[PDB]
């Protein structure tokens, strides 16, 4: 997925959000 | 699977499967027999041998999903080992729903043999799902027709709390209320 | 963090989840220790089927289906939103409070709408409410199905309709109902569309105004608003969605060429046009629940550990299942001072607020006015409180509407059965002479005692 919010760190938290309605 | 409930005090292990199912083994033998008879017939797929990688689901979503991850390995490597061209399975509708969710990502056809849920007829969500078993709409309407046939109007319903029992029991509820059949109780059960 | 767009779709979320479990897939690329998501309950179900395989904790903020509370199938699912059982019971209470018994139900054909509407149906048959129609909807629904649902709504005399659905899944139905100008229904909204911007649009008010819906308990995130206005497609490099956000906000491309100097406050979008942070506070609490589990790991003691023989995992080599275990024994205080403790199913009990859709006198938009609340910490029957003088029925009226199948039978009259119709649909039959009915909605006619006979009006006994 090209559109993605990444920031590096010691511990990585995944995220899932509906930036588009469909 | 085994009844051991993980307390997570130690690294979770792989769950152990219980209650060997001879009927399921006969189903697997049916798949193997069909593949072997196709591979020995000079009237269907000549000069190509059909391979197979058949796994055990233990009627559980997790085992089926491990196998499915072993089915989409090349495909998911491409997105992010022989390539499976199609999957025969699975039996349970929740298992098949999870497997279809994983397989429709890569458009791998999945032809179930025992998943009769109506929810798997939504091709917007299950793009690559097919079934050789009929859907359960006619079966719920048939139970309604049977209750009407014997002139009963006071029945109770027990549904499995899964993608099989719930849609079927709702369809039966609609058909029964259409036929002036009064359902007294509607309970949901599960093996766990 | 590694954050993806699901587009309310199982496929996108599953691609993102396969990204999350890549290291685990190789074992069975950074190591995702926990996942925050997702919104839809079908999306979260598909994601939990995969994350629970690798025992990666998944703390959702909006998925409120009861099906997700089955910890045997969903071994690593938690949520900061409450379950849908209380909400279906609450709509049953609302209908029993305004003295209706003839209501219809519409539900999104997904893991959100169906279980909630089923719980509502159980509570309704427990509270002697008759359900005329039960319809299923989806955002990707053919025009034939939507027309059929609309015809059913028209072919019915139930003013009250209970809708378990999200905004997008309900949108086509509302469009077709508006196009036919079906005015005079009383919509009861679940949390997913009670504040939806896809439905609470001013050109649908004549159809959806006066909607009575549920909202979560608002939270406080100090500094979140100033953080929101600091967004910039160039000053924000981690947030790859910032570019498209800016483009859709200002109708320009990085369409006119953008300037990178426009003001967020100039455009009116739900990005900063909020009055309460309800799901946003759920995201905040998901992230803080994960962080407090990690702190619990970080401040462990060799003799006091959740794991085997009181052993404490090292935060420098922490595994996902350890964070899951520490999330099952989590008890931390919020910024607002409340305690967050996930139950045996990872559900967070929470109050509900009851809002009503009123038109904006100045802007013309749809204003959500808190008209009541539902207290999930109270005993059954005392959980609902609705202040009926703050409700504008259909958005303009002040009279509580009528949604019974048949008018009440007056005194001196009994109820009679219309076969092929539910029990709430009765006719009024005059009591025979010698039999009286002194009540309203009496089933049978009461016989007069000895030395006594019914009146002319059949309402009592006279010697
Ligand atoms: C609609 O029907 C309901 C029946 O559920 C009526 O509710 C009853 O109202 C009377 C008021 O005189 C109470 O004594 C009963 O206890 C109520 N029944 C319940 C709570 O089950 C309601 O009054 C009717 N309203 C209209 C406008 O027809
Ligand atoms: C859920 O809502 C109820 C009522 O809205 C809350 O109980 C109130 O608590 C405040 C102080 O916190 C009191 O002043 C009120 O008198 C209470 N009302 C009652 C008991 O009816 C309850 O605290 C809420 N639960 C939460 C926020 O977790
Ligand atoms: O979809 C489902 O869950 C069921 C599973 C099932 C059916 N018939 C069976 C016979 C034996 C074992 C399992 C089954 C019908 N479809
Ligand atoms: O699980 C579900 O499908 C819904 C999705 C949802 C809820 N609240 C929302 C607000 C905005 C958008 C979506 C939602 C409640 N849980
Ligand atoms: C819709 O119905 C309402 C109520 O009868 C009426 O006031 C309004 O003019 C109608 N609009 C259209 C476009 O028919
Ligand atoms: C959570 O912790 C608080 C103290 O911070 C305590 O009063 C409360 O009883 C705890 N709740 C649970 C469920 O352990
Ligand atoms: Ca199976
Ligand atoms: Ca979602
Ligand atoms: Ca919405
Ligand atoms: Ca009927």
């Amino acid at each position: 997925p090209d559109q993605r919010a990444q920031k590096k760190g010691d511990i990585i938290l995944g995220g899932l959000f509906p930036i588009h309605f469909g | 699977v085994a009844a051991k409930d993980q307390d997570l005090k130690s690294r979770p292990e792989s769950v152990e499967c219980i209650r060997y199912n001879f009927r399921g083994f006969r189903w697997l033998q049916a798949m193997i027999f069909a593949i072997e008879e196709i591979n020995s017939s000079p009237a269907l797929l000549p000069n190509l041998t059909l391979g197979y990688r058949i796994f055990d689901t233990c009627n559980t979503v997790s085992k089926a999903l491990e196998a499915t991850l072993s089915f989409v390995a090349q495909n998911k490597i491409d997105s992010l080992i022989p390539s499976t061209i199609a999957v025969v399975g699975a039996t349970g509708s929740g298992v098949s729903t999870a497997v279809a969710n994983l397989l429709g990502l890569f458009y791998i056809p999945q032809v179930s043999y025992a998943s009769s849920s109506r929810l798997l007829s939504n091709k917007n969500q299950f793009k690559s799902f097919l079934r050789t078993i009929p859907n359960d709409e006619h079966q719920a309407t048939a139970m309604a027709d049977i209750i009407e046939y014997f002139r009963w109007n006071w029945v109770g319903t027990i549904a499995a709390d899964d993608d099989y029992g719930r849609p079927g029991i709702e369809k039966f509820r609609e058909e029964a209320e259409e036929r002036d059949i009064c359902i007294d109780f509607s309970e949901l059960i599960s093996q766990y | 963090y590694r954050i993806f767009d699901t587009c309310n779709t199982v496929s996108k979320a599953l691609e993102a989840t396969l990204s999350f479990v890549a290291q685990n897939k190789i074992d069975s690329i950074p190591s995702t220790i926990a996942v925050v998501g997702a919104t839809g309950s079908g999306v979260s179900t598909a994601v939990a089927n995969l994350l629970g395989l690798f025992y990666i904790p998944q703390v959702s903020y909006a998925s409120s289906s009861r099906l997700l509370s089955n910890k045997n199938q969903f071994k690593s699912f938690l949520r900061t939103i409450p379950n849908d059982e209380h909400q279906a019971t609450a709509m049953a209470d609302i209908i029993e409070y305004f003295r209706w018994n003839w209501v219809g139900t519409i539900a999104a054909d997904d893991d959100y709408g169906r279980p909630g509407i089923e719980k509502f149906r159980e509570e309704a048959e427990e509270r002697d409410i008759c359900i005329d129609f039960s319809e299923l909807i989806s955002q990707y629904s053919d025009e034939e199905e939507i027309q059929h649902v609309v015809e059913v709504i028209q072919n019915s005399t139930a003013k009250v309709i209970v809708v378990f659905s999200s905004g997008p899944d309900l949108e086509p139905l509302i469009k077709e109902i508006v196009r036919r100008n079906i005015t005079g229904k009383i919509w009861l909204a679940s949390e997913a569309w009670a504040s939806s911007s896809l439905i609470a649009m001013p050109q649908y008010f004549h159809v959806v105004g006066g909607t009575i819906g549920f909202a979560l308990k608002a939270g406080q995130i100090p500094g979140f608003r100033e953080f929101l206005k600091k967004v910039h497609p160039r000053k924000s490099v981690h947030n790859g969605f910032a570019k498209e956000f800016w483009e859709e906000t200002f109708n320009c491309h990085l369409r006119p060429l953008c300037t990178g100097d426009e003001n967020i406050s100039s455009v009116e979008t739900p990005y900063i046009d909020y009055t309460h942070l309800r799901i946003s506070y759920n995201v905040y609490l998901a992230v803080y629940s994960i962080a407090h589990a990690l702190q619990d790991i970080y401040t462990c003691l060799p003799g006091r550990g959740l794991f085997t023989n009181g052993s404490c995992a090292d935060i420098k080599k922490v595994e996902a299942w350890q964070v899951l275990k520490h999330l099952r024994h989590l008890n931390f205080t919020n910024n607002m001072g409340e305690q967050v403790t996930f139950d045996e199913c990872g559900d967070l009990v929470g109050n509900y607020s009851i809002i009503n859709w009123h038109l904006s006198p100045e802007d013309g938009s749809i204003v959500f006015k808190e008209v009541g609340y539902y207290n999930v910490y109270a005993k059954k029957g005392e959980r609902l409180f609705i202040n009926e003088e703050k409700i504008l029925w259909s958005g303009f009226s002040r009279e509580v509407p009528f949604s019974n199948c048949s008018r009440d039978c007056l005194a001196g009259t009994r109820k009679g059965i219309i076969e092929g119709e539910p029990t709430c649909c009765f006719e009024c039959v005059e009591c025979p002479d010698g039999e009286y009915s002194d009540e309203t909605d009496a089933s049978a006619c009461n016989k007069c005692p000895d030395d006594f006979w019914s009146n002319e009006n059949h309402t009592s006994c006279i010697a």
